[PDB]
């Protein structure tokens, strides 16, 4: 976008940080997906020292 | 051609240079020589406490006109 | 062109009125997640207090006018609960229809007030019950829908988009998308 | 000349009937996330056209980060005109609104 | 049919206030004061000094030039006053910023002193040249005028030396000459008053 009115709306209205919850039901849509999931079951395990 | 760009500069009337609309809000009420000469004494004094110097130079001839003599 | 107006009524673009509040409670969907999670809001009371910070805020909004009217509509409504809906007396219209939810503290949808009083009367736990009312009623006030919000596009994108997910066949009544297309 | 004088007089009377006075205004006292995203847009758009700036900008070259510094100090000289859908309106200075 | 058809055309072209001959001098009065209204664009560099901005952008390029709306040469202005967009006088007025651009547009009242020459009037100015085809003049030491040959009286002859003039009595005419106004020409960036000497 090519002016300052639109830069103030890609930072404050349509940025990704304000889009954490979707308005369909209020459920979150942003998070770690495949292998950061399967690494937290090993990192936060009880064997990890 | 080039003259199609010179008349963009010969016109040079943007919305920064010119007002958008002008409307007279009453009727033109005439004045007296004692009121013209009182005004030009104050209008020239206000601007002389750029542009406009080529204009004021034409007003001082009219200030010399209503009272003085070449 | 359906959007939240500044008097919290949902109106069309030409000004024709569609609803009088957004859903009856004027709450944004992306805000009401922990609004009824009262056990979470009590375990994190102090960390949630300097977010919904009330100290710099009690001079720009009336406080006691809506709390006074709410207890009339709460006491009068429990005296008439065994009656059916057509024998309900209409003395006390709800507090959202009398006070602006973003202007008056305590003006609160009557379903949130019932859940909040059911929590405080079955749970006796450095935090009072009086100051926990004051937090969860300011949290209702900060979770409201904003005026100008395009709730018409959102309501249409919240139906057409999960309907790209139910195109399937028989697993008696018309199912799925062809029912939704009627 | 008379048809304009009787036309401006209508227009300044119509816009007088639609101005809600400051004691009758009954909308939200918070800044509603779109007012914030346009005040910062319009103020940063004026700063880049050499408007006088009311904050000690410390080498900040982004015009938008300058206007976010003035909104933090309540120094922005703008006024929000909140329209109600009949055409009537309420004027709210940025100084008196509340920033979420 | 046509009685109330051309009235919205004829009254478009009839000028409003006619110039009177005054003070038993025979000369008309063409300087007039008209209050007008403008819709101007205040710029953000003049957002702290709004009155200097409306004068320097829109009012100063308007002086000593022919304006079509007031119908004359604008001499100067007096009493600039910005209309507030807040119908509450006061100092802290406020104007309305456009959405796309950072500029603001607003209404203003001002009094313009304009010079309004019209037909059938009397203007006395100095003769600056005279030749074998015309009599060229100034008006008020600023406004160019000319009297051509076909409106010179027949009883007046052009004696040749550049050349002097002979009236109906054998006298050179001075600079100050009284004449009656023909079509005022506009189309240049110079305002020209063509005139007549016959009655």
């Amino acid at each position: 976008p090519q002016n300052e009115n639109a830069r103030a709306e890609a930072l404050n209205l349509a940025n990704t940080d304000s889009q954490y919850l979707t308005p369909t039901s209020g459920s979150p849509v942003r998070g770690l997906i495949q292998d950061h999931i399967s690494a937290g079951v090993w990192l936060t395990s009880k064997d990890s020292f | 051609m080039m003259k199609g760009s010179r008349r963009t500069g010969n016109n040079t009337a943007t919305t920064l240079n010119t007002p958008v609309v002008i409307h007279a809000t009453q009727l033109p009420q005439h004045v007296s020589t004692d009121e013209v000469l009182q005004f030009l004494e104050s209008f020239i004094d206000e601007k002389e406490n750029t542009n406009l110097s080529s204009s004021i130079s034409q007003l001082k001839r009219i200030q010399r006109d209503f009272k003085g003599l070449p | 062109g359906v959007h939240v107006s500044y008097d919290n009524s949902i109106r069309d673009a030409d000004g024709t009125l569609v609803q009088f509040m957004y859903g009856g409670d004027a709450i944004d969907i992306t805000k009401e997640s922990h609004m009824t999670q009262f056990e979470f809001c009590l375990d994190n009371y102090y960390a949630l207090l300097k977010k919904y910070n009330p100290s710099a805020l009690i001079e720009h909004l009336d406080v006691e006018s809506a709390l006074k009217y709410s207890k009339k509509t709460l006491k009068y409504r429990k005296k008439h609960s065994k009656e059916p809906h057509y024998k309900q007396s209409v003395k006390y219209d709800p507090v959202l229809a009398k006070y602006n939810p973003a202007k008056y503290l305590g003006s609160v949808s009557e379903n949130f007030q019932d859940k909040l009083e059911s929590f405080l009367d079955k749970n006796s736990k450095g935090v009072n019950e009086k100051k926990f009312r004051a937090l969860m009623q300011l949290k209702y006030m900060r979770s409201l829908i904003n005026p100008g919000e395009a709730v018409g596009i959102i309501a249409s994108q919240s139906v057409g988009e999960p309907s790209t997910q139910m195109t399937l066949n028989t697993f008696n009544v018309t199912l799925g998308i062809p029912r939704l297309r009627e | 000349p008379e048809d304009f004088q009787q036309h401006e007089q209508i227009r300044r009377k119509t816009l007088k009937e639609k101005a809600i006075p400051k004691d009758q205004r009954a909308t939200t006292p918070y800044m509603t996330k779109y007012e914030r995203a346009r005040i910062l847009g319009t103020r940063a758009l004026q700063i880049s056209m050499n408007a006088p700036v009311f904050v000690d900008l410390e080498g900040e070259t982004d015009p938008l980060r300058i206007a976010m510094k003035e909104l933090a100090e309540k120094k922005i000289p703008l006024v929000i005109r909140r329209y109600l859908p009949d055409g009537s309106f309420e004027d709210w200075s940025v100084e008196e609104l509340i920033v979420d | 049919n046509e009685n109330r058809e051309t009235a919205r055309f004829i009254k478009k072209h009839k000028k409003q206030v006619t110039n009177p001959i005054d003070e038993k001098n025979g000369t008309s009065n063409c300087i007039v004061r008209v209050p007008i209204a403008l819709y101007v664009s205040l710029a953000p560099m003049y957002l702290e000094n709004p009155l200097q901005g409306v004068m320097k952008q829109h009012l100063n390029p308007l002086v000593m030039k022919y304006n079509n709306k007031v119908g004359g040469v604008v001499l100067g202005y007096e009493g600039l006053k910005i209309l507030d967009a807040d119908p509450l006088d006061t100092s802290e007025k406020l104007i309305k910023i456009t959405p796309d651009t950072p500029f603001g547009f607003t209404w203003c009242h001002v009094n313009l002193y304009v010079w309004q020459p019209q037909v059938g009037d009397v203007l006395e100015g100095y003769i600056f040249i005279q030749s074998a085809s015309h009599i060229g003049l100034l008006i008020h030491d600023a406004f160019n005028a000319s009297i051509k040959k076909n409106n010179i009286p027949v009883d007046w002859t052009f004696v040749h030396n550049l050349g002097h003039w002979v009236d109906s009595n054998g006298e050179p005419i001075d600079g100050k000459l009284r004449f009656t106004v023909r079509n005022v020409h506009t189309t240049g960036r110079v305002v020209s008053v063509d005139g007549t000497l016959i009655s």
